[PDB]
């Protein structure tokens, strides 16, 4: 089947600093990736749906890019509201499979 | 708007069944698609399975023979069964609508489950 | 010599088909000479039953370009025209083969006057697809599905969007400057599925079209040197913008009926010796 | 001797239809600014059937124009569109209401240009149809045939030809003298029969579409005040010529798997 | 009572008819059986010889598929097939001292091992369309008694033994592909060659001429 | 294009009777073929059509006594019609359509005696 | 069903005189009526296929006419082989039903 894997799972980010994100896949996958944010007590939501679209309603700072196998999702400002899970999922294949889940500390 | 709620018992057996109600509000069972994802512990999530619009189901290959999807149009509501469950199948269970290919659009709240 | 003899259920089934092409919307252009109950079959048996399989569609556009008489400075005609496509992919059983045929409906057609002497430029038409429009990706493949899609009950498929982005286009004018087209992106978003059977006299030719609405997103089109200006749409000049193909991915489901290999009609003690 | 299956069989059916038109080649226009595997359902009992009856097929064509602003001497289409129509017949007894759609294909659009003065007739696109073009009639109704068309093996048409002629359009220029363009017939003959289904998510949407081809025939039209040159087809200007319908008698046959 | 009495090694080929009908290529008729010679040299006890095999086929079954009245529809009227019932009848013919005096003999007899037959694959050719295909099918046989005989072939007659073989059937299935047909089981007479040239059984037989 | 019938000419009351037609320059996959008879000294009359699809379409009245059929294999159509009687007798033409209903090409025609 | 009828069983005219026949309808036929001739010891033959048009190749001295239910057909001037029977059908229905057969005799 298909196979992602994430860089780190935990990471530290100082509030106002910029950070990215990657995410790795094994096969090729063209421009079909996706990120899901998950705060505590919460739902999962849909930030991301393909290489770089944004979802409506989605804050601005967030943006995302990559293509081929390696892709990546970056953030300008951390805020408070930001500190939370973010799976990246993929979408070019019959299971859809997500990742480990890679969050944040401040 | 769209409301996307479930409903389980939350403590079960192993050796035993299980029952799961996704209770769909604001949008058609026959104009989109729901599947079924849930996230033992810790870890990280999976695809269970998927019920289309139209009637169809597809399911994952590693829970295969275990699990049955099947809704009712009138009722809007669906309905997912196991069986036969270990310790392993501990999780936080979630419905939720499908847009494009395989996009996750709105989720619910998500019951969790415990087997002892 | 025993005679095995028919079972009282009739064998009818499925009819001879050749997968091919649908329809098109076309039309040519005319330059002027000068410038200035009865019953037939037993009862037999059909189960019904369903297909999902994964779809891999790419595609390619196509254009047309027309010079007027004259001079030369100025066109006739700038439109599109169907194109095919085929190729191999690998579903997760196997390799299979496929053909595509792109098209649209729809188009609008917009047109410049620079002036009326001979040197000025003029395009009398040049099209671009925009909201209104759709564009139809027919579809036949070699694999076992593609041999049930006769007899149809449900059809349906989850498929991603795709953006297609305008190249460019330069005008070879004799003399001066040359002005260009440049740009111009409309985004495909699915629609439903279409069918069709034509009846000629000894075979159903048939075909599927994947119907596709579009939405229109930046970059703008505009065209060098004039007044036309920063508008929405994919022009006609260069739509694939260097690009071999397109692509679309997702699911397909149906549900058809099927010749019931119903296994009870079988020569009593059909079996290995003992 | 053979094994027979002698269980209680299963209600497969046909699906929920609705039946009517079919797709349609249209073409806007944008004018200037200025001016200058699992089994869902377990084994069942099916049938094969005939069913051949009579037809009578109403119809009639429909045009566009529209002017460019200015002095009023340009024209910028004088083209084609489908239209529709409602009817009632007998066949064998039988009272059914019918409607019909009629559109075209294969156009082989024209100009003239009679200079560039503001004052000029000019006429950017009047469309004919001359053996290069075919007419496309939609047909349902109301009998018992039409129920049982879902998931049919083979259809065929015998019916007969019908000659339509144009009448005649008198271009209206705001001083001088008005031309007008007259003639043109063309004959259709019958070729295949076509049936496409629509699978929209709520419910089936079908299609019958009987495919005509045409012949050219006498008169010639003509454009008056130019010197276009006698040519042979059907002016779109005002194809039925004060007939309210052209009509095309027939018999189909078609064959079909009916459920048991 | 000269005693003749030798090794012996059996080759042979079946050979099919095929006929269709006329125009449009789909309402075929026959697919059938019919004898079939083969000739080969070997060497046994040190010698070379010569010999001449011809198989033929009795007790038959007889299957057919309809699809239809209507033109265009697929049909088979009559492909015959081996089962269980059938029995198979394969004459020899050598170049040597032994069947030069095999008339008037007092016992004949024989030990023979055994064989397997295997369908293969055959292409209905139809003008539009899918192309249906007829494939698999096994049998193996198995001996019985001797009997004097004579094979008459190129206009010179012959004197030779005649075996008998008794049929059982065993796996791959037959199938018409593109059908409702599948799961039957049996030779059919479409290609049991298999492209090879030659099913060959070896054993011996015991003659006491006079 | 060349149509010949073939038939006994003479029959017995309470019988049957089978004709053939066999045609030749044409399909049977590409046309329609059609029956017709003239009662000695009377006006001419349909009886039955074959389709190009294989379906037939038959006379209200002798409905209840003929049957069509053909072989694209003989490139031959033939009738059969059961339980004649005295006028039944009449010469019988098969024809070939065009149009609706139209004939194009006739054959030499057949006579009956009963 | 459909019916039809046709004037007179015998028409008399010399070698040179223009022929006129008329068929009525039972009902009113739009245009689709047929004119067919038979000579002795010959197969009848199509000559006016729609009401008007001529088909494939005849003679120019033959055509056609009529609407609704009245329909006829005139020959121009008659030559020595046209003596022959000439039946009238009918094409907007199921059953093709033709006339009873009028023909000519010589003066």
């Amino acid at each position: 089947d298909i196979v992602m894997t994430q860089s780190h799972k935990f990471m530290s980010t100082s509030v106002g600093d910029r950070v990215s994100i990657t995410c790795k896949a094994s096969q090729d996958v063209t421009s079909a990736v996706a990120w899901y944010q998950q705060k505590p007590g919460q739902s999962p939501k849909l930030l991301i749906s393909s290489a770089s679209y944004r979802y409506t309603g989605v804050p601005d700072r967030f943006s995302g890019s990559g293509s081929g196998t390696d892709f990546t999702f970056t953030i300008s400002s951390v805020q408070a509201e930001d500190l939370a899970v973010y799976y990246c999922q993929q979408h070019y294949s019959t299971p859809p499979t997500f990742g480990a889940g890679t969050k944040l500390e401040l | 708007q769209v409301q996307l709620k479930e409903s389980g018992p939350g403590l079960v057996a192993p050796s035993q069944s299980l029952s799961i109600t996704c209770t769909v509000s604001g949008f058609s069972l026959s104009r989109y698609s729901v599947h079924w994802v849930r996230q033992p512990p810790g870890k990280g999530l999976e695809w269970l399975g998927m019920i289309w619009n139209i009637g169809s189901t597809d399911y994952n290959s590693a829970l295969k023979s275990r699990l049955s999807i099947s809704k009712d149009n009138s009722q809007s509501q669906v309905f997912l069964k196991l069986n036969s469950l270990q310790t392993d199948d501990a999780a936080i269970y979630y419905c939720a609508r499908n847009s494009g290919f395989d996009l996750f659009d709105f989720w619910g709240q998500g019951t969790t489950l415990t087997v002892s | 010599n025993v005679t095995i003899n028919p079972g009282p259920f009739a064998q009818t089934g499925y009819a001879p088909v050749n997968w091919g092409p649908g329809e098109i919307n076309d039309s040519t252009t005319v330059e002027p000479l000068l410038d200035g109950d009865i019953v037939i079959s037993k009862t037999s048996l059909w189960k019904e039953m369903q297909y999902n399989r994964d779809i891999t569609i790419r595609f390619k556009f196509a254009n047309t370009i027309i010079k007027s008489g004259g001079l030369g400075y100025k066109w006739s005609e700038i439109s599109f025209k169907p194109a095919n496509y085929q190729y191999t992919y690998t579903r997760d059983g196997e390799e299979v083969t496929a053909h595509t045929t792109c098209s649209v409906n729809g188009v609008n057609d917009f047109s410049f006057n620079g002036g009326s002497l001979p040197t000025d430029f003029v395009v009398s038409k040049f099209e671009v697809i925009k909201e209104n429009s759709y564009v139809y990706i027919d579809y036949w493949d070699d694999s076992q599905a593609f041999r049930n899609v006769v007899y149809v009950r449900s059809l349906a498929a989850n498929l991603n969007s795709v953006m297609c982005t305008g190249g460019s286009y330069n005008f070879s004018l004799p003399v001066g400057q040359w002005p260009v087209l440049t740009g111009g992106a409309v985004s495909l978003h699915s629609a439903g599925v279409t069918l069709s059977t034509q009846f000629t006299d000894f075979v159903s030719l048939n075909s599927l079209r994947f119907r596709f609405r579009l939405a229109v997103e930046e970059p703008h089109f505009k065209l060098t040197r004039t007044r036309l200006s920063r508008l929405y749409g994919l022009p006609a000049a260069n739509p694939n913008n260097g690009k071999e193909y397109y692509e679309i991915a997702g699911r397909f489901s149906l549900i058809s009926l099927v010749p019931s290999n119903h296994d009870y009609q079988t020569p009593i003690a059909n079996s290995v010796t003992v």
